[PDB]
């Protein structure tokens, strides 16, 4: 595999109106990837999803956190941005 | 419009390309050496009872008439336009469901069909609600669909042409109401995406043709597709910049004057 | 910035939208599929969705719909309310 | 490392002998590259599952280079199946839609039976009166 | 949404806002938890271990046997751990460099105080009369006209304030400034004139980074905002790199010619080349000597840290790594093409899909799609264990993944996959009452089918599988028009849904049935076409009678039959049925049509026109005029009264009755 | 940022909140437990936090009674500073000079005479 | 026409000039979708063109634009200004995996607990084994009050 | 000790929709918050269930099938702050300091923070710190003045002294 889900293709779900099919065939059926974001400066943490240890060597956080679904696709880009010294803060809900 | 493109059927306005002379011979009614309907009023005439009726008959036409003049004043000459809910059909088939031929005159009443509408046009709402003044966007967001329902259900029409009865009529105005609200688009929705896609397919159908084969030609020249981009690009240099200018006349309707 | 709207002065259309039906049935499907309290006499089905549809027909299904307005306000509708 | 062999089909030579019925992801040659119990790697080439059938013949010669050099060829009959392409010499790109046995087909009247039968709507629009003439 | 190591912990809360800021040296250092002093790292310690400041510390693991402290496990679930790379050698920055260069004249060196005054109240006010991120235009205009200072800030004089003081004039105090600048290759040059006693024009005279940064840092806080800057996110003093961050391998690549070998990319490599050129420059700090020659090697960090960003910044650098070929930079991957952007973010391949050659079949309902077992035996389609399934669902597993009515994989509470293949293949393992199990596909069971290129809304519509043999997709001829593609050996893709919440979308909204009328034209998009159509005419003729002999036979399609055999139209010597009769059978009851073609009279006059009543025709002859995507088309008219189905059945009846007629009527040319 | 002692200083929300009393706190806890028991199978683990409190609360029962608390409440009244209040009712004894020492934030907040009168009432309570 | 008639005038001009592009001959016309393209063009005053990129606008941050391509610069520039993206976008949105407001994602759902509560019908003991007692809830005990005090 | 209003989200599962959810939500809340501690609010003694229990929401999750029920509740919490004087209960006495104990929090009184009148006696029956008649053993609540507090892993820990007037044996 796999197949191929063109730009063309996606523009057609949108016509019908399938939020969920769309979301399923792009952020699930390909890159099902989850990461954990700091609430102040929205960035990858020192997450462990085992010993509930998150911690943040910067904003000094250990209690305030939120989780985000992103494609490893997305992941790379945000990371690749870090190398260009720019910080896409993912300011989630009130967790801002 | 306010409606979902996908549920619509081009329709026709009988009441348009008609001579005033024959217009009157379809909707207008009076007691002046007429009273021909009484032959249909069966069963039950009244007869004529006391005022009221005589008065409803000229009030219906006051509005069926403010509709004949406007349009036009808005539409060139065409008549075929796409409206929601095929009315010309809800009546046939409808004269299949109940049948009843000329032999059976109408168990209705001129004071009903007129109430019939007023109560079931005001059931066709698509902008909610009132919220006064917000009822305006609605009164004329269906204004076109409306002049239909006073042209195919105006009084003289339901007793001269295709005699109806309480049950039939009550059922007709049923499907309409229903087929209408079932035709209201969205919310949702994405009206641009779908619409945009449909606009692209059409161009592709032209491009080829505009070239096919195909000459060879002169004057009016312009071309299709190849031009599209020009319009979207709002570019100054649009090959065929053309421009059509009309006259009066005069001047002119002649020739040598022109 | 929400605002919430009066369950008494509702604006939007009383009928249930092409898209909603599709989302509700989608939602209960997952619910029941996840062993959930089914709210209508089990006809004897197997399909977590074909069952949800049995529910919808009888308007005996939970879930409500919050319709966000442009303002930022919303409205809540009950499956039994809708049409 | 290497699983889902099976190497049970290689000779003492580490190469297969024609014409051993090979299918699946079966393997046909074997490699080894030095680095307890160490060390032998595996840079050997398997066989794409999508293929099957027996093994025509293998040819082991020498390269220069300066080592050994093997080539394996396997044959795989292919019959017509619904979905295969056929076309005449006039651009009647066709595909098989069905395979009727002898009785069903219009045995007439000579009485032979059509070997294949195309549909009449692939004529008038594609004007290809040559197909006819032929 | 699926599973992801039942992380639980931090609830969830989807991303709601995205804040685009500008990394800062201070932050870059804090965030990073590694060192990086072994420039030419690469585990070059003489063994196959690692350290110190490249692979390990920590960083994010690269193989299985590894729990890169800090999280895990590997290789996934463990994101890259960015890290700082000190510096201590003022470095440039192409990209952000361009902007910093344009500014020149937004504070003047070195007092660092906005050029404008007050002021000049219009100039300053005008620049503000424009949203942020744009006022730049005003600044640039002032710089081109600037080149000198004045007194000293707007300090009263006369002194007062109530409400004062003004008391001012102008733009602070100092001098400048006074020398403009131009871009020559990768260097900055400026002239210094007044004048009339000695100066300089366009020839030479450079600057530096350490100098600029210093001036910026001095910039007044109320000044940092005066411009399109953010004293919280974007800070000019950030345009200069000092702690250059280091992305985790996860963002980079590797390789291993197993065995002996294991080169990397490629790419990255350069990164190591830069530390090689930095450590050799930092050690000379105590010198001193040759000093003037030390700057020649400093110019190399100015190039490497650039090639790493913009291989070809339009200067003629080369950035040759191997055989004089651009050094795969970071900006290359972003906007390829041939990479992300339009390949990893817009159009992504995907899974749980398949495709093959299509074929015709006259015998499937419209919303039907023949799925070859070969594929059905490899899809899914999870499906949680309902209390309604346990018994039914179990049978599948006990069957096997090699038996259509079987399954693959069994998912449990902990999130562990019990591969039914070689792995399992036994262990009664009854079956939990809340876990999940992946089955094969079987009976619509909806799934969506598209054709590249998919222009129309309906190039992706949803069918119901099941399930035939032979390796192509059987689909329904009357559905070929929407896919503008014949059987020239075409391929069409299938995308299977998973979650039971999408299965619902592509059932209730998108369905060959509820898609037989696109709003493009509020006209139908599918209709009787090809042989079933040619057939209709040659059978709707009133020249074609049906022998009582069948009739019967052909009545077994409808497919929903009253059971009652239609009252014969001919009771004369033989009992005969008209071709219109039994045809009007497969049309719904109570649809009317008055086609009225060209020439048509009170008479017949000669099967001219068309007209149906209580779902029975009586007039003229059926052709494309009426069973094709026509305006007031018959197809249109039952759709639309009474919705798809028996609507959906219409195509099944005629496209089944007639095909059956034609089979024994023969037709050809 | 904020890690002082004061002098009344620190978190704003916490400052705003009213410091619950010891005896009264225990009473409320007791009440809460009674409401929970209203339909219990038996057991209800008290973890480790409960044990400690149960001891400290009883070892500091400055009002071993349901009315004692009310009496105390009656005696009090003027807020002044939630903290200071709960603190004064948690310590006890006795003279003014001592009050300031323990709660320097009282500086020029309240007089003396009054304080003495309150202490006498508590000792007798 | 925009410079010498109305802006409203010029919309009608588009509508007409697009019909004349896809109608001659026999062409799939819908007044609705044609209508929409026009309003989008003449909905912000000036004539916003639609060149290979998407109306050269810029009011929905970058994230969105980055979709219209080509990215790069945009981010390299917008970054130097911290441009907030309400992410009310639809391509910006299908970028993050958050569920997009594509019609069937343009609303949320909750639960009608009310129905489950009063739900069709349809007591007070505690001594059938559970050493503990009860009695519905009226054995002589209050609550609040004390708390208020 | 404080009586405050706190929030907490309960993520319920389809299996427990039934007709008495309200009860479930309340039962889950008590279990998740009671006994917990944070640096921000401290030890969550207990929740004042009943009357003071609001149940808003909730919105079901798209890809999960679980609904999130926001809950506002009143609780009794025990948060300490530098400068506060409290009565504590001595637990252990070692030549390293005084391992007191107030409620659920552990307070350590470094020997260096103890008057020079309390010499350490290890020979005395039970290791203690007398003077000075006053004898502080493993059974004598002392008064201390929190000097500094810390929060490491939701847990809180601070140091107290006995240097001021009116501190010490109680």
């Amino acid at each position: 595999g796999g197949l191929r889900f063109g730009e063309m293709e996606r523009d057609c779900q949108i016509s019908h109106g399938c939020s969920s099919v769309l979301r399923e065939r792009l952020f699930d059926c390909s890159d099902a990837y989850r990461v954990i974001v700091c609430d102040i400066c929205g960035l990858i943490a020192i997450a462990s999803y085992k010993k509930d240890s998150y911690e943040c060597r910067s904003c000094q956080n250990r209690t305030r956190f939120s989780q985000v679904y992103l494609p490893y696709a997305a992941k790379l880009l945000f990371q690749e941005l870090m190398s260009m010294n720019i910080a896409p803060r993912l300011f989630t809900k009130n967790h801002k | 419009d306010g409606l979902d493109a996908t549920l619509v059927e081009y329709q026709v306005f009988d009441s348009l390309r008609l001579s005033t002379k024959q217009f009157e011979k379809k909707y207008r009614i009076d007691l002046m050496e007429d009273r021909s309907l009484s032959l249909y009023m069966e069963n039950s005439i009244e007869n004529d009872s006391s005022v009221q009726d005589l008065l409803d008959e000229e009030y219906t036409q006051l509005v069926a008439d403010r509709e004949l003049l406007c349009k036009f004043i808005f539409p060139k000459g065409d008549a075929r336009w796409p409206l929601p809910v095929n009315v010309q059909r809800i009546i046939q088939n409808a004269l299949q469901i109940f049948h009843l031929e000329a032999k059976k005159p109408t168990d209705l009443l001129p004071s009903d069909i007129i109430n019939g509408l007023n109560e079931l046009i005001a059931k066709l709402t698509i902008f909610r609600g009132s919220d006064r003044i917000t009822r305006d966007v609605q009164n004329n967001a269906t204004l076109l669909f409306q002049i239909l329902l006073r042209s195919k259900f105006a009084v003289k029409r339901v007793i001269m042409e295709y005699r109806l009865n309480k049950v039939a009529f009550e059922w007709i105005m049923g499907e309409v109401e229903a087929r209408f609200q079932q035709a209201v688009v969205s919310p949702g929705e994405m009206v641009g995406t779908l619409a945009a896609q449909s606009i692209g397919e059409p161009a592709t159908q032209m491009t080829l043709n505009t070239f096919h084969y195909a000459g060879v030609s002169s004057k009016n020249v312009t071309l299709g597709v190849p031009r599209l981009k020009e319009i979207l690009n709002v570019a100054k240099n649009i090959k065929t910049p053309s421009l059509t200018i009309y006259l009066m006349p005069w001047i002119a309707a002649n020739m040598d004057l022109a | 910035s929400g605002k919430a709207v009066a369950k008494e002065d509702r604006t939007t259309t009383p009928y249930m939208t092409k898209y909603e039906r599709a989302r509700i049935l989608g939602t209960r499907a997952l619910q029941i599929s996840m062993n959930a309290p089914v709210l209508v006499d089990l006809e004897g089905e197997t399909d977590p969705l074909q069952i949800a549809m049995k529910e919808l027909a009888q308007k005996k299904i939970p879930l409500l719909v919050r319709r966000y307005l442009p303002d930022g306000s919303y409205e809540d509708w009950s499956v039994a309310e809708l049409i | 490392r290497m699983k889902h062999g099976t190497y049970d089909k290689l000779e003492d030579d580490g190469l297969i002998a024609p014409g051993t019925r090979v299918s699946g992801e079966d393997i046909i040659i074997g490699k080894t590259a030095p680095i307890q119990l160490h060390a032998k790697r595996d840079v050997s080439t398997p066989l794409r599952s999508t293929e099957s059938g027996i093994v025509d013949q293998v040819m082991v010669t020498t390269n220069q280079e300066g080592l050994k050099f093997v080539k394996v060829r396997m044959r795989s009959t292919r019959i017509p199946q619904i979905g295969d392409k056929f076309a005449s010499r006039h651009g009647q790109k066709g595909t098989i839609g069905m395979t009727y046995r002898h009785e069903d087909m219009p045995f007439s009247a000579q009485g032979i039976v059509p070997d294949i039968i195309i549909n009449p709507h692939a004529i008038p629009s594609r004007m290809t009166v040559a197909h006819l003439v032929e | 949404s699926g599973i992801q190591f039942s992380p639980s912990s931090v609830p969830l809360r989807r991303v709601e806002e995205v804040q685009f800021g500008i990394l800062s040296p201070e932050e870059i250092r804090s965030m990073s938890v590694a060192k990086i002093e072994f420039p030419e790292t690469m585990d070059e310690s003489g063994q196959r271990p690692r350290v110190g400041g490249l692979l390990d510390p920590r960083l994010g693991t690269i193989d299985r046997q590894f729990k890169c402290q800090t999280c895990g496990e590997t290789m996934a679930d463990c994101p890259g751990h960015f890290g700082h790379i000190e510096l201590a050698k003022p470095v440039f920055h192409i990209g952000f460099l361009s902007k910093i260069k344009k500014i020149l004249e937004c504070v003047c060196w070195n007092c660092g105080k906005l050029k404008i005054d007050s002021s000049n109240p219009k100039f300053n006010d005008t620049q503000r009369y424009r949203d942020p991120k744009n006022r730049l235009n005003a600044v640039w205009n002032v710089c081109k006209t600037k080149m000198v200072c004045d007194t000293g800030l707007s300090a009263g004089s006369d002194n007062f304030d109530l409400s004062n003081p003004s008391a001012n004039m102008g733009h602070g105090g100092c001098g400048a400034a006074q020398p403009t600048i131009r871009k020559d290759g990768l260097r900055l040059w400026g002239s210094w004139k007044r004048g009339k006693d000695e100066s300089d024009l366009p020839e030479k005279r450079l600057l530096s980074p350490l100098e600029v940064h210093t001036i910026f840092t001095h910039i007044s806080s109320e000044d940092l905002a005066h411009l399109g800057l953010n004293e919280q996110y974007a800070r000019p003093d950030w345009m200069i790199i000092t702690v250059l961050p280091v992305p985790p391998p996860s963002v980079r690549p590797s390789i291993s010619v197993d065995g002996t070998s294991r080169g990397e990319d490629d790419l990255t490599h350069k990164l190591s080349d830069i530390i090689k050129a930095n450590a050799n420059v930092r050690r000379c700090e105590q010198e001193g000597a040759p000093a003037h020659i030390v700057s020649e090697y400093e110019q190399l960090l100015q190039f490497h840290v650039a090639t790493y960003m913009d291989n070809e910044i339009a200067g003629q650098p080369q950035a040759l790594q191997k055989s004089g070929r651009p050094l795969k930079s970071i900006r290359a991957r972003l906007k390829g093409k041939e990479g992300r952007l339009r390949g990893n973010l817009m159009g992504k391949r995907v899974d749980f899909s398949a495709r093959t050659v299509i074929t015709g079949d006259p015998n499937l309902s419209l919303d039907e799609l023949g799925v070859p077992r070969s594929i059905a035996k490899t899809l899914t389609y999870p499906e949680t264990v309902t209390p309604y399934n346990i018994y039914q669902l179990q049978e599948l597993v006990r069957n096997g993944p090699d038996e259509h009515p079987g399954a693959k994989y069994i998912i449990r509470d902990t999130g562990e996959r019990i591969d039914l293949r070689y792995h399992k293949r036994a262990g009664d393992i009854p079956l939990r009452y809340g876990w999940r199990v992946e089955r094969h596909i079987r009976d619509g069971d909806v799934v969506i089918f598209n054709r590249q290129p998919s222009l129309h809304k309906m190039s992706m519509m949803g069918h119901r599988i099941r399930v035939m043999p032979y390796s192509t997709f059987r689909l329904n001829l009357s559905v070929t028009s929407p896919y503008n593609a014949d059987f020239d050996g075409d391929e069409m893709n299938m995308h299977v849904p998973q979650s039971e919440e999408t299965r619902a979308e592509i059932q209730e909204i998108t369905m060959v049935p509820k898609q037989i009328v696109s709003p493009q034209s509020n006209k139908p998009v599918m209709g009787i076409v090809q042989d079933t159509l040619a057939g209709v005419r040659k059978f709707s003729l009133r020249d074609n009678f049906l022998t009582r002999n069948a009739v019967m036979n052909i009545m077994l399609w409808v497919p929903d039959w009253d059971g009652i055999l239609p009252p014969p139209v001919i009771l004369k010597p033989k009992v005969l049925w008209t071709g219109k009769q039994i045809l009007s059978l497969i049309i719904p009851k109570g649809i009317n049509l008055i086609r009225d073609d060209d020439k048509q009279s009170l008479s017949n006059p000669t099967d001219s026109g068309m007209l149906i009543e209580n779902g029975e025709i009586i007039y003229g002859v059926v052709d494309k005029k009426t069973v094709g995507a026509s305006q007031g088309g018959l197809v249109h008219t039952i759709w639309k009264e009474k919705g798809p189905e028996i609507c959906k059945g219409f195509f099944n009846g005629i496209q089944r009755v007639v095909n059956y007629w034609l089979l024994h009527n023969g037709f050809s040319i | 940022f904020e890690e002082d002692a004061a002098q009344l200083k620190l978190g704003p929300e916490f400052e705003n909140e009213d410091m619950l009393t010891v005896s009264e706190a225990k009473i409320l806890i007791e009440t809460v437990l009674a409401q929970r028991a209203r339909e219990t199978n038996g057991e209800i683990p008290m973890t480790d936090v409960m044990k400690k409190t149960v001891a400290y609360f009883n070892v500091f029962a400055r009002f071993k009674t349901a009315e004692a608390t009310y009496a105390c409440e009656r005696i009090l009244g003027n807020r002044f500073h939630k903290f200071e209040r709960a603190q004064l009712g948690t310590l006890c004894c006795e003279d003014a000079e001592e009050a300031r020492t323990l709660i320097p934030s009282l500086a020029n907040k309240i007089d003396d005479q009054n304080l003495q009168g309150i202490l006498d009432e508590l000792s007798t309570l | 026409i925009l410079q010498i008639l109305g802006i409203e005038a010029t919309r009608s001009a588009l509508l007409k000039e697009l019909r004349n592009v896809i109608e001659f001959d026999g062409s799939y016309v819908n007044y609705r979708h044609l209508a929409l393209l026009c309003d989008v063009m003449t909905s912000r005053g000036h004539l916003m063109a639609i060149t290979r990129h998407g109306i050269n606008r810029a009011e929905t941050g970058a994230l969105m634009r980055c979709s219209f391509e080509e990215t790069v610069e945009i981010l390299m520039d917008a970054a130097a200004s911290g441009e907030k993206d309400d992410c009310k976008g639809i391509s910006e949105n299908i970028m993050l995996g958050q569920l997009a407001p594509m019609g069937t994602g343009a609303f949320d759902i909750y639960l009608d607990q009310d129905m489950l509560m009063n739900y069709s019908l349809g007591a007070g003991s505690g001594m059938g084994t559970s050493q503990l007692p009860e009695g519905a809830g009226t054995p002589y005990e209050r609550s609040p009050m004390v708390d208020s005090g | 000790f404080f009586l405050k209003e706190l929030s907490l989200t309960i993520s319920l599962h389809p299996s427990y929709f039934g007709p008495r959810m309200q009860d479930y939500l309340k039962a889950k809340l008590l279990a998740d918050v009671e006994g917990t501690c944070s640096g921000q609010y401290g030890y969550i003694i207990c929740v004042l269930d009943s009357n003071t229990i609001d149940i808003d929401k909730g919105r079901v999750v798209p890809g999960q099938g679980f609904a999130e029920f926001e809950v506002k509740y009143r609780a009794v919490l025990w948060r300490p702050f530098r400068g506060e004087v409290v009565d504590a209960i001595v637990t252990t006495v070692n030549k390293m300091g005084f391992f007191a104990n107030i409620g659920p929090l552990n307070v350590f009184v470094s020997s260096h923070l103890v008057p020079p009148d309390m010499k350490f006696d290890p020979t005395a029956n039970p290791p203690n710190y007398s003077g000075e008649d006053q004898v502080i053993e493993k059974g004598s609540n002392v008064r201390l003045k929190i000097v500094g507090t810390r929060t490491d892993a939701t847990e809180i820990f601070a140091i107290a002294t006995m240097k001021e007037d009116y501190l010490g044996v109680l």
